[PDB]
């Protein structure tokens, strides 16, 4: 997260300023939002379009052999 | 983290029912057809057998 103090002081300082804001963590930026929504689609494909907030359920059966 | 909790409760509290019996006459429609075998075929079969062995004895004689 942190190394070279001579740059680092300013650089890290600007990063925290981000966190210290709630119009986004200082801003967000369209570009990210566009990709987010895309990437969000894809991984739903990755593991099917059910919603794993709920779990599966099954049904039951039998037949006579002879 | 709300999600983890919500699905937690519902899932962990939930128990789905074992795929349920429809047939249990197997045992029965047998063990009765096993009597069908025994008494019905037992008796007739054993009574026949006796006549055979009864003539043989005297045929050994």
């Amino acid at each position: 997260l942190d190394p070279v103090q001579k740059l680092f002081v300013d650089k890290i300082r600007e990063y925290r300023t981000k966190r210290q804001t709630s119009g986004g963590p200082v801003d967000a930026g369209p570009e990210y939002q566009q990709d987010l929504d895309r990437e969000l689609f894809k991984l739903k494909q990755m593991y099917g379009k059910a919603d794993m907030n709920t779990f599966p359920n099954f049904t039951f059966e039998d037949p006579k052999f002879e | 983290a709300g999600l983890v909790d919500d699905f937690e409760k519902k899932f962990n509290a939930l128990k789905v029912p074992i795929p349920e019996d429809k047939y249990t006459a197997q045992v029965d429609a047998e063990e009765k057809e096993d009597v069908k075998s025994c008494a019905e075929f037992l008796t007739q079969s054993k009574t026949r057998i006796q006549e055979y062995e009864k003539e043989l004895e005297k045929m050994r004689n």
